[PDB]
């Protein structure tokens, strides 16, 4: 997902994605972030079924 | 020279969806003090319209 070409030129060189962006691997904590007894955690919640 | 084809897709285009985001709600790049959202109604209630 970062060396998809965007660009042909006609120097035959390609412009890629990584030219243009990050391709981060989901998770994209702090937008939630988690804690436990001050220090960073991630929790996972155990629902009953 | 307006064909019924150029009538359904004047329709299709200018009667979109929505569109939605944030401004700043992902990882902080900046110390911003609160965030704030858009919005964008692409979608035409009265006849008139």
């Amino acid at each position: 997902f970062e060396n998809i070409i965007l660009r042909t030129n006609n120097d035959g060189s390609f412009l890629r994605l990584k030219d243009v962006a990050d391709v981060e691997i989901g998770s994209q904590q702090y937008s939630s972030q988690g804690r436990l007894n001050g220090n960073d955690a991630v929790p996972i919640m155990i629902n009953l079924q | 020279g307006i064909t019924a084809t150029d009538v359904i897709s004047a329709v299709n285009d200018q009667n979109a969806q929505y569109a939605t985001g944030k401004i700043g709600e992902e990882p902080v790049t900046q110390k911003s003090p609160y965030v704030y959202s858009i919005t964008m109604q692409g979608r035409l209630q009265n006849p008139s319209e």
